[PDB]
């Protein structure tokens, strides 16, 4: 459980930057992508408006080139995850309730791509249907030894598009041979194996326990959307479709967009202990998909 | 019961009537044909084919030991929607004794170990014996159900070694297997063995091969809509065909020397003609 | 079996009353949709469906009345947002597999509303719809109607739609029961038509259905044209039958066939 003393020592504002900051605090970098983690651990509200079921499981893909810690992210959050099973691609009923960790997503099977489309609408397996209540966390390499922004996502990382789609955010991250920010990895590098730990930064990391227990206490709340703030997703998401139909090269901002905007800001207000879903929800949840649009651009 | 006067004994008065009736008859050949495959329309050498194979042919066996065959086949190949099944449908309804699947067929040896008695059960060729077995979507059988088909055309038997019993069990039959060319389009350019997807024993022991065309006959369309609209809107029956057909089989003709002569005539102008690279054949 | 009150069914048959009676339930099924109007049409006769006869007495296999809708196109024409209003007012077709058609096929040997999408995400053209789709003969032959939507690149249309999606994931079915047509109407005439409107086909409609499906085999016959099957007649004749249902005619009337015909040429596409 928890104490109150660790109520008020987590209750402080930006405690969700912290949070994000102590995943994984070796890994030097890709705070947007810790953030993202911390919501597919913690996950969505769900609910049934007139017995309409609405799933609140996040999905996450972690794209670019080889090499760039993306199997240190996954064991990371295999470990830190209550239950979770970390698998290649070549299980999922096993996983629950909880995280399913699949690296090397590119090399699976079609075949059991059909039934990870059926997860991903249903959330079962049908054979009798066992339950598939799992987020997947999924990570894939180019096929050319390199991704070129030239090409598009599907033609560097053979896959379906749709399957593609389906994911609520994808992040693309790309090895850049910048001088100074090598230095800065060196040196961080190397303090990790001389002191054994991490450098030390401006906000103490938190403990895996605690972590652990915070994401249970934020789990147990369950905020819900008021129609008063609708009206601002009204303009935000019809601008975004203008955007979207400006220039249709990229993945349209489809109704999957609204609906993962919508469960990441339950997510964040979750995580906030707020029983209502407001403002600031909307703009972290869009600072979050407009991250991976530019990350996606090159 | 073999000679046909017993069964006219067995008949009553009226029933030799009709027979006799149906027997003097002089368009006897278009009254069944019309009888027999009433909804359908066109078609009608594929009718006469079905009506000579129903009535069948006379068994013989040689001195030397082997047998000869008494059995015609008929394989009907046509573009979907051409009624071909309809065919099939039609000749388990008249015929008692056919047997209708879809592509288990030949037999089931299950041991009853309580008894420690290996009981058989009969396949689809088996309970077919005597008769017609109509198989339809002969083009989707597997390896297995094609040997097993070739043996039986080939030996009229069946074969069967289960748990170390070795059985033959005799199967004489008619079939009138149908199937689609393949791809769905009969190319005329291609011949028979290219059209369909067989090997090449089994379309060799076949005979009366027919084969189906649309033609998108703009009247044929008019009637076949006329009569689909009817149908939401016989000379003889079946019962008095059934009775022509067993007293016919009752008999058994026998072959004469004029007909000899023009048989051989027949066969000379039939072997000239294939060989005659005018156009080529099919088969 | 409701029991309709003698008010409801007089409000019903001045509905029907009404020559523009097809249109205006096409209309009444979400209006707020930027046209459509043959698609709406279609999911009314679709709602209404055509007469259940049992052909057993003729001992051939009783004919399927349902209509089968299949809806293809881009996504952004907002195929969903209708989907969900049919299925509030009434209670992966892209990735077919062929070992699953193959299995769908085996099935309907012994009413489907499908969507579709491309298999590139765009609309292409050059190719045919069959390509586009990814989806074959036999399938594509056992669904009725067949509807073609293309969704241009218009600013307007294209904001005035994601308008109105972004109002059906705000406004409540109250303000939309307020503004448009009451449902419980519309409830009320499609149980009336399909429990005691069956109607029969007359001598005309029947000559009229036949000539049809002549002047389609004649169409067929063309050189890369498709070659009409008997299937069709019977697609037709189930329009026909929802057709008649819609204007409470006890009776199938030509105009229904005519009307049928129509909507399978427009569907199709048959003009581009
Ligand atoms: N912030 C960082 N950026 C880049 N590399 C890092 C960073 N932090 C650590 N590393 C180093 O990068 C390596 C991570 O390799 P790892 O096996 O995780 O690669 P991966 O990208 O997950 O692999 P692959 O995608 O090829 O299967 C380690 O040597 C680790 O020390
Ligand atoms: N002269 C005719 N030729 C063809 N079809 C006819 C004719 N008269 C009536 N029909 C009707 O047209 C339909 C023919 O299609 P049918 O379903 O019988 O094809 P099929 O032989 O089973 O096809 P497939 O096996 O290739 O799927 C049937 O409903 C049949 O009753």
């Amino acid at each position: 459980e928890l104490s109150e003393e660790e109520l008020r020592q987590i209750t402080e504002e930006d405690f969700y930057e912290k949070l994000a900051a102590s995943i994984a605090p070796e890994i030097y970098g890709h705070e947007d992508v810790k953030k993202a983690l911390l919501l597919l651990l913690v996950g969505g509200v769900d609910h049934s408006p007139r017995g309409m079921k609405i799933r609140g499981n996040i999905n996450v893909c972690l794209m670019g080139d080889p090499g760039v810690a993306k199997s240190q992210l996954l064991s990371y959050i295999d470990r830190l995850a209550p239950r979770s099973q970390y698998t290649t691609g070549r299980a999922l009923v096993l996983a629950d309730q909880g995280v399913c960790c699949i690296d090397e997503f590119d090399k699976m099977m079609d075949s059991d791509r059909t039934a990870i489309h059926e997860v991903m609408e249903q959330q079962t397996i049908s054979i009798t249907t066992l339950n598939a209540r799992c987020s997947i966390l999924a990570a894939a390499n180019p096929a050319y030894g390199r991704y070129n922004p030239k090409k598009t996502v599907e033609q560097n990382i053979q896959l379906p598009a749709a399957l593609l789609s389906r994911f609520d955010l994808l992040w693309l991250i790309q090895d850049k041979p910048d001088r100074d920010n090598d230095l800065r990895l060196a040196q961080h590098i190397t303090y990790v194996h001389q002191h054994s730990k991490q450098p030390p930064s401006q906000f103490q990391p938190m403990d895996m326990k605690l972590m652990r227990r915070y994401i249970t206490m934020c789990k147990s709340k369950q905020p819900a959307i008021p129609e008063s703030l609708a009206d601002y997703l009204t303009a935000a998401y019809v601008e975004m479709r203008k955007e979207a139909r400006t220039n249709k090269d990229m993945t349209f901002t489809s109704a999957r967009t609204l609906l993962s905007i919508l469960r990441l800001s339950t997510a964040l207000a979750r995580l906030r202990l707020e029983d209502v879903v407001e403002k600031e929800d909307v703009n972290e949840a869009m600072r979050l998909t407009e991250m991976s649009k530019d990350s996606l651009q090159g | 019961d073999q000679t046909a006067e017993s069964i006219k004994n067995q008949m009553t008065v009226q029933e030799w009537e009709k027979v006799f009736e149906m027997s003097q008859d002089k368009n006897l050949y278009h009254n069944l044909c019309t009888s027999l495959f009433p909804t359908i329309h066109g078609n009608d050498e594929i009718k006469r084919g079905v009506l000579l194979m129903l009535f069948g042919g006379v068994p013989k066996t040689t001195m030397e030991g082997t047998s000869l065959r008494g059995d015609i086949n008929v394989c009907i190949v046509g573009d979907p929607s051409t009624s071909k099944s309809q065919f099939l449908k039609h000749v388990e309804e008249f015929s008692p004794r056919a047997v209708y699947t879809s592509g288990g067929l030949t037999a089931a040896v299950v041991k009853d170990e309580e008894s420690h008695e290996f009981v058989i059960e009969a396949g689809a060729l088996m309970l077919a014996d005597n008769g017609v077995c109509c198989i339809d979507e002969f083009d989707k059988m597997d390896l297995k159900d094609q040997v097993a088909i070739h043996e039986a055309m080939e030996q009229q038997t069946i074969s069967i070694t289960k748990a170390g019993v070795k059985a033959t069990l005799n199967a004489r039959t008619s079939i009138l297997a149908a199937a689609n060319p393949v791809g769905g389009r009969y190319e005329r350019s291609k011949s028979l063995k290219h059209n369909v997807n067989l090997s090449a024993p089994i379309m060799s022991r076949f005979d009366l091969f027919f084969i189906l065309v649309d033609e998108c006959n703009e009247v044929t369309d008019y009637a076949i809509a006329r009569r689909i609209v009817d149908l939401h809107a016989r000379v003889y029956s079946i019962e008095d065909i059934q009775r022509y057909l067993l007293f016919a089989r009752q008999f058994q003709p026998k072959i004469t020397k004029e007909a000899e002569e023009f048989i051989v005539e027949q066969y000379r102008r039939l072997r000239q003609r294939d060989g005659s690279g005018v156009a080529k054949s099919s088969w | 079996q409701k029991l309709f009150t003698e008010e409801r069914v007089a409000m019903l048959k001045e509905l029907a009353a009404k020559p523009d009676i097809y249109e205006r339930l096409a209309a009444a099924l979400a209006p707020s949709i930027y046209e459509h109007e043959d698609i709406k049409k279609g999911i009314l006769l679709q709602l209404f469906g055509g007469t259940r006869k049992d052909f057993s007495h003729t001992g051939r296999g009783k004919f399927r009345a349902e209509v089968n809708i299949l809806l293809c196109g881009d996504p952004g024409t907002s195929k969903s947002q209708l989907l969900q209003y049919v299925f509030n007012l009434v209670p992966e077709f892209d990735k077919m597999n062929e070992s699953t058609r193959s299995v769908l096929h085996e099935v309907m040997e012994q009413s489907v509303l499908a969507a579709a999408n491309p298999v590139e995400s765009q609309w292409n053209p050059k190719k045919t719809t069959i390509e586009n789709i990814q989806l074959p003969h036999t399938l594509l032959s056992r669904f009725d109607l067949i509807f073609l939507m293309l969704d241009p690149q218009d600013e307007a249309y294209d904001r005035r739609l994601a308008h109105h999606l972004v109002a059906l994931y705000y406004q409540s079915e109250e303000q939309m029961k307020e503004e448009h047509l009451d449902m419980a109407v519309l409830k009320d005439y499609i149980a009336y038509a399909r429990t005691y409107v069956n109607p029969r086909l007359s001598e005309e409609a029947s000559q009229a259905l036949i000539e049809a499906y002549v002047s389609m085999r004649k169409i067929g016959s063309g050189r890369g044209m498709v070659s009409a099957y008997p299937r069709q007649l019977e697609s037709l004749i189930r329009l026909s039958e929802a057709h008649a249902k819609v204007r409470f005619s006890n009776k199938v009337e030509t105009i229904d066939v005519e009307e049928a015909k129509r909507l399978h040429r427009e569907a199709l596409k048959q003009s581009a």
